[PDB]
């Protein structure tokens, strides 16, 4: 009854905040080729 | 062939010893994304969720 | 007993509080610590607990409360003094390759398109 | 022969160890001759070697 | 004082001859890189030479005159003295020579360049590349003695480590009972004992190949050039596995002293650590994949080299099992040696990658090899050396570095060197290849991304200046104001703050035990321990 | 090991402290494992600070068996069993003091 | 009471196996989405290449 | 250094007490480091015809 749902809670916010890292640390060369091809 | 600016993959393959390559370099990182999918959790997992710990588990 | 006149907010007082004065109030407080508690006020009683486990000295954090934005205000400045000392070096640059400026990038694709260089994929090689 | 009379010569010397011989003083100078030639030669010869003047 | 035989401050003249060498090593690879910030020749004026000058003159003054006496020389002299117990090292004499050589390794190379010719013969240096008839002037002749003389110190100065562990420590200092960073070097030193002498012949040979033609290598007389690629590169692998052991070391001790435990199998972190020192020997010529061997030969090295992979899974796995019951107190050293364990192990992926025979004939040469090799050494070997520079600067200067200031640094290390190392696998996987001072012009995308950030990371080199500026005169006024972290480790939950002045350094090494700065005699009787 | 003998052990400890010194050192490896402490042996937890008069370090046995509950749950249950002996001694909380 | 043990077994476990389902998520869309994509260009070029007869 | 363990006493530098302030002796000491390449890139281009 405990960790059914307080470790539920700990997690949801933390794989939709680490994906954003590894957006950023990894996925930003996805910004500058797409923000100047010219 | 010839090189593509602003590119991030192999040139295009007109060889089966070339073409033998490109599904073995994606054979290698197939396998290399779950190591670097495990480690870029189990780092997140500590300095997020470990920072605020006090009582430190030293047994 | 002890006053209320010397324990009254003991959160904003430990810290430049004279020395000497500041180890005599934890003298006066362990004395009225061999008592039966709950019989300690609670100016008194909450005020032995900043001492022991407040945040002063020891237990002090590793940055200020004002000091994370600091942080990332030398991060995003230093990136904004990289960049803006990186044109100061351009501009001081010798005169650039003839090859790139959008017009021999231009006629070196139906070279390619001829030969059928990249087939499946992007042999654009247009970036002026 | 001289290993104890040396041993009265080094110990309780009050010198630097490599003056503590009884025959040091001309092992020096000469020595010394040789070091202030060989650290200076060796490197004057390098502006002659910058320009091609070789020989 | 100049020739004092007190092997503390001889590690302080270590110290002080790596930043030397380390701000003349990044200005060279500040100059190759803005040339490769557009096609056609800019600052360079038309000169293909002087840049493989300079990539020679940065390669080597980054490997054997930074890493090479800060990780064994700028520590190596001041903790295996400190933390074993020891008043200093068994041979202190020879103690000197190991850095007083080191800048006639400097004068016998930056005179290698500013003689007539200069040596573009690069890091690896080759024989027919720098045979007599193809570099002809005395330039190549200084480059393969200043490379010798940091061969022959770094020799000595491991012999000097082996007869200082195997008697010289205290009464309870039992052989399975050392600190992790003098295993680290003393692991290391049974490498950099048995790989210079083969290097030390690798290169006198080479001498005698260019003024006394004796064709130990010269074509015309049957003297291979393949011999030198698996003969260098038997000092080449080890060489590499050097810099990164001390760094292994360095990590072990952070990682488990910001968290509050002891470090996770401590004896399984001692034998997964000469199994690496071991095993790398029977691996070098997984560098020489494409230059001809037999396809038994490289069937071996593609299934013999992963397994290098083995016990660094072990020192890494277990450095991800000392933090997670623990607390974390995030300062500067742990910042380090928490990015140095994502980004050393991405330079490990790209390493089982580059160790196929079956896929190295598509990317030997070119860049994808030097995003991966940049990974390990300004991420993996200068991630450990800032991690092991603000881990004991104030105990051993004795003076609190800025910790405000000190974690700027790291972010534009961090992200500031990470955007010039992870395009290079972009430019390699189409085939860039390497030490070229011009390139095709598709080339052109990501070689002004990577030349965007070493302005970023020589911008925090330049204010890591200004924070040894500010420890140095008024490094006093830092921990009598909120301007630094005084304590390291921070009391426990239940721990009173009156009672932390009385017990305040729990250490599990001496090194915080001592004085700061510690004494010229920091030990006069011999300790005990358990 | 088990449950039991981490109760018998730790029960046993807290007699013998004597010091300011040897509560804190005790109380800290009384919560620094893996499990989490009976009110067994937190109850010679209360009775070793009475026997050193300090009263802060009574107020941080209920703080840091607060962060080490895992459940909110787990913990008002626990906290009204302890009352019998949280109100002879005069132990206050933490968020009741509002220091 | 309750003796309630295993806080931190309970977050290994937790742990470990959802970041082999997070090692999977980025891997499986990699081989599917990039591999067998690049896969399917190549196979239709070198089929529109043997149709001229 | 031989003996007086003191606080500035263990380095070869003088910090305090200097007749001259000290960044001109720091400084000094790692820009020159810095600006021996480029005088490595004016010597050699000078040579050989360049400027
Ligand atoms: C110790 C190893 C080391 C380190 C740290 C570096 C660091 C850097 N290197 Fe270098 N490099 C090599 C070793 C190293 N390199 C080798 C072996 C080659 C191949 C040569 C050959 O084979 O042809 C090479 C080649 C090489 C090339 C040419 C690629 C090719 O032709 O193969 C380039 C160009 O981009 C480059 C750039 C850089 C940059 C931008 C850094 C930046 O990281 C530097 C800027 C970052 C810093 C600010 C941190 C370092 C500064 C310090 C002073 C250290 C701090 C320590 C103390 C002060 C405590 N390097
Ligand atoms: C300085 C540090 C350093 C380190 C530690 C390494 C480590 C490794 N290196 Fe590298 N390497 C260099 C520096 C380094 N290298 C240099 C300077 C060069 C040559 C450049 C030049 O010639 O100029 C080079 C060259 C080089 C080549 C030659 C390519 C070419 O020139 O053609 C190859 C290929 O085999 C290679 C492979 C490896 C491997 C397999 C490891 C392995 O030890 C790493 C293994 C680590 C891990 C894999 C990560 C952690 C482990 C796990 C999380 C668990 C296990 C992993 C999985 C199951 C996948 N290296
Ligand atoms: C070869 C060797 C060359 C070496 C050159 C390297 C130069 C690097 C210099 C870095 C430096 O000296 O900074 C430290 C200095 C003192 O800080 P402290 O640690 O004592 O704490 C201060 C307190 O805690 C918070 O300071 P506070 O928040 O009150 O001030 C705001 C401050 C923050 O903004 C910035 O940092 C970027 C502008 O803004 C300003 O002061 C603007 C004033 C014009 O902080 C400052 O005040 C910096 C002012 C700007 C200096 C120029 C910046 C150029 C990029
Ligand atoms: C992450 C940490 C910070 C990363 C900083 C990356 C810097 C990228 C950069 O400098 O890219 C420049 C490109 C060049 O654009 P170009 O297509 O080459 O146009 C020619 C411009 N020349 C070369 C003639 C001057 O121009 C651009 O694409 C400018 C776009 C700026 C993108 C900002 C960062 C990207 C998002 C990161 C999150
Ligand atoms: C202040 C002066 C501004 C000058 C105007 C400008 O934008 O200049 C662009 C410069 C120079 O770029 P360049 O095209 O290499 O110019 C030199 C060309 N020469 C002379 C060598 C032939 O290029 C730059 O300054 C870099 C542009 C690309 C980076 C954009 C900013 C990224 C910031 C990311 C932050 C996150
Ligand atoms: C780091 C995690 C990967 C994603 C980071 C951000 C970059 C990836 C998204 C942007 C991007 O274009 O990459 C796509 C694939 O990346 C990937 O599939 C990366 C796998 C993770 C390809 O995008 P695309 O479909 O435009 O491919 C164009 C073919 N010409
Ligand atoms: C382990 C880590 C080692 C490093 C691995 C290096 C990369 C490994 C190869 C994976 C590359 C996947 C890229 C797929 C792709 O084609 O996207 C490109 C654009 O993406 C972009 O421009 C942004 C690139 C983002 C890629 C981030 C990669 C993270 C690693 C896993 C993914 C296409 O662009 P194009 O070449 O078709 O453009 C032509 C212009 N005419
Ligand atoms: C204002 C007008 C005066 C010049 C500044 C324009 C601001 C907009 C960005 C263009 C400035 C600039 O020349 O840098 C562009 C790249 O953008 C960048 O690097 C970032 C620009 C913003 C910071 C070059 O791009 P370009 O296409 O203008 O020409 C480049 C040569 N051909
Ligand atoms: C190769 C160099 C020799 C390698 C072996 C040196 C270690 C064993 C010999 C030894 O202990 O004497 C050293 C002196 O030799 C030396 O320092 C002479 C080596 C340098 C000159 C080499 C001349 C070759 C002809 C240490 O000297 P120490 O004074 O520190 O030992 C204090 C003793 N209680
Ligand atoms: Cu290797």
């Amino acid at each position: 009854e405990s960790w059914v749902i307080t470790e539920g809670r700990r997690l949801i916010p933390e794989i939709f905040q680490w994906s954003a890292v590894l957006s950023v640390c990894l996925g930003w060369p996805g910004a500058v080729y797409f923000f100047s091809k010219a | 062939d010839v090189p593509t600016p602003y590119a991030c993959y192999f040139q295009d393959s007109a060889t089966p010893n070339q073409e033998g390559i490109l599904e073995l370099h994606d054979n290698i990182m197939f396998y290399l994304l779950v190591i670097l999918g495990l480690v870029s959790w189990m780092l997140y997992t500590i300095v997020m969720t470990y920072s605020k710990n006090p009582i430190a588990y030293k047994y | 007993a002890l006053s209320n006149a010397a324990v009254m907010d003991l959160q904003s007082r430990w810290e430049n509080m004279p020395s000497t004065e500041q180890q005599d109030i934890v003298s006066k407080l362990s004395e009225r610590q061999k008592l039966p508690w709950a019989q300690l006020t609670e100016p008194e009683k909450q005020a032995v607990w900043y001492i022991s486990y407040g945040e002063w000295g020891p237990r002090r954090p590793v940055l200020n409360k004002g000091d994370s934005s600091f942080i990332a205000k030398g991060v995003a400045a230093g990136l904004l003094f990289s960049v803006g000392l990186f044109a100061v070096v351009r501009m001081a640059g010798g005169q650039d390759a003839k090859t790139m400026n959008k017009e021999w990038q231009l006629k070196s694709d139906e070279y390619l398109k001829s030969k059928n260089a990249n087939p499946w994929g992007g042999y654009s090689q247009v970036q002026s | 022969n001289k290993v104890i009379q040396l041993q009265k010569i080094f110990q309780s010397s009050t010198k630097p160890l490599w003056w503590r011989h009884p025959r040091s003083a001309l092992y020096l100078y000469p020595f010394y001759a040789i070091f202030a030639v060989a650290v200076v030669t060796p490197l004057l010869y390098i502006p002659n070697a910058i320009r091609g003047i070789k020989a | 004082w100049l020739y004092s035989t007190n092997a503390k401050d001889i590690a302080v003249l270590y110290f002080m001859l790596a930043i030397f060498s380390g701000m003349a090593g990044t200005a060279m690879s500040l100059i190759i890189r803005l040339e490769l910030a557009a096609p056609g020749s800019q600052y360079l004026h038309g000169n293909s030479q002087l840049f493989n000058v300079l990539v020679v003159g940065h390669a080597v003054l980054m490997i054997f005159f930074l890493v090479m006496p800060a990780l064994i020389g700028g520590f190596g002299n001041y903790l295996l003295p400190l933390m074993i117990g020891a008043t200093d090292t068994a041979f202190p004499r020879i103690n000197n020579i190991a850095f007083w050589v080191l800048p006639m390794g400097l004068v016998c190379l930056v005179t290698s360049t500013l003689v007539e010719s200069g040596a573009g013969t690069g890091w690896t240096v080759y024989p027919p590349l720098s045979s007599i008839q193809a570099h002809s002037g005395p330039s190549v002749d200084l480059a393969i003695f200043a490379l010798h003389l940091t061969s022959i110190s770094s020799l000595l100065g491991a012999i000097n480590f082996i007869v200082t562990t195997l008697n010289m420590r205290t009464n309870g200092m039992t052989m399975h009972k050392l600190p992790l960073f003098v295993w680290s070097i003393f692991i290391t030193a049974f490498l950099l004992l048995l790989s210079l002498p083969v290097l030390s012949a690798g290169i006198t040979m080479l001498l005698l190949d260019r003024n006394f033609n004796t064709s130990f290598f010269e074509v015309s007389g049957g003297g291979d050039p393949i011999l030198y690629e698996h003969l260098f590169w038997f000092f080449g692998h080890p060489e590499v596995y050097i810099l990164i052991i001390p760094g292994f070391g360095i990590i072990s001790h952070v990682v488990s002293t910001y968290s509050k435990k002891p470090v996770f199998g401590e004896i399984s972190m001692v034998y997964a650590m000469a199994s690496i020192g071991l095993l790398g020997f029977l691996v070098w010529s997984h560098h020489m994949y494409i230059v001809g061997l037999d396809a038994d030969t490289r069937a071996y090295f593609t299934s013999a080299t992963m397994i290098i992979a083995i016990p660094t899974g072990i020192k890494i796995f277990s450095w991800l099992a000392t933090i997670h019951g623990g607390s974390i107190r995030l300062a500067t050293p742990m910042l380090y040696a928490i990015a140095f364990l994502f980004l050393f192990t991405m330079g490990g992926l790209t390493g089982v990658a580059l160790a196929n025979a079956s896929l190295d004939v598509a990317f030997h040469d070119t860049y994808y090899v030097v995003g991966h090799f940049h990974y390990v050494l300004s991420m993996g070997a200068i991630f450990s050396l800032f991690a092991g520079y603000y881990y004991w600067s104030p105990q051993i200067l004795g003076l609190n570095y800025n910790e405000k200031l000190a974690q700027i640094q790291f972010w534009l290390i961090f992200i500031g060197a990470n955007v010039i190392f992870f395009p290079m696998h972009f430019l390699g996987i189409n085939g860039m290849p390497r030490r070229i001072p011009d390139y095709p012009d598709a080339f052109a995308g990501w070689n002004y991304v990577a030349s965007i950030g070493s302005f970023i990371a020589t911008l925090s080199l330049f204010l890591f200046i200004y924070i040894l500026y500010d420890q140095l005169v008024n490094g006093l006024n830092n921990k009598v104001n909120n301007k630094s972290v005084i304590y390291n480790k921070a009391p426990d939950f239940v721990e009173s703050n009156t009672i932390f002045n009385l017990n305040t350094v729990k250490s599990s090494s001496i090194e915080f035990l001592l004085t700061s700065p510690p004494a010229v005699h920091s030990f006069n009787t011999p300790a005990v321990q358990s | 090991e088990t449950f039991e003998e981490f109760t018998a052990r730790y029960e046993k400890e807290f007699d013998e402290a004597y010091d300011l010194f040897e509560v804190q050192r005790v109380l800290n490896n009384c919560f620094s494992y893996d499990l989490v402490p009976a009110p067994a042996v937190i109850e010679k937890a209360l009775r070793a600070a009475r026997r050193v008069n300090d009263l802060p370090t009574a107020i941080r046995v209920f703080e840091a068996l607060k962060y080490k509950v895992e459940n909110e749950d787990q913990y008002k249950a626990y906290l009204d069993e302890l009352k019998d002996v949280r109100q002879e001694l005069g132990v206050p909380l933490k968020e009741e003091l509002f220091p | 009471i309750a003796p309630i043990t295993g806080t931190i077994k309970r977050r290994v476990i937790m742990d470990i196996v959802l970041g082999f389902s997070l090692g999977g998520v980025m891997a499986s869309y990699w081989w599917w989405g990039f591999h067998m994509d690049k896969i399917n260009k190549r196979e239709k070029f070198y089929a529109e290449l043997a149709e001229r007869k | 250094v031989h003996f007086k363990d003191g606080v500035y006493e263990n380095i070869p530098f003088k910090v305090k007490g200097r007749k001259t302030p000290y960044a001109l002796s720091h400084f000094g000491f790692f820009a020159i480091g810095f600006a021996v390449p480029f005088v490595a890139c004016y010597v050699q281009l000078k040579k050989s015809g360049a400027f």
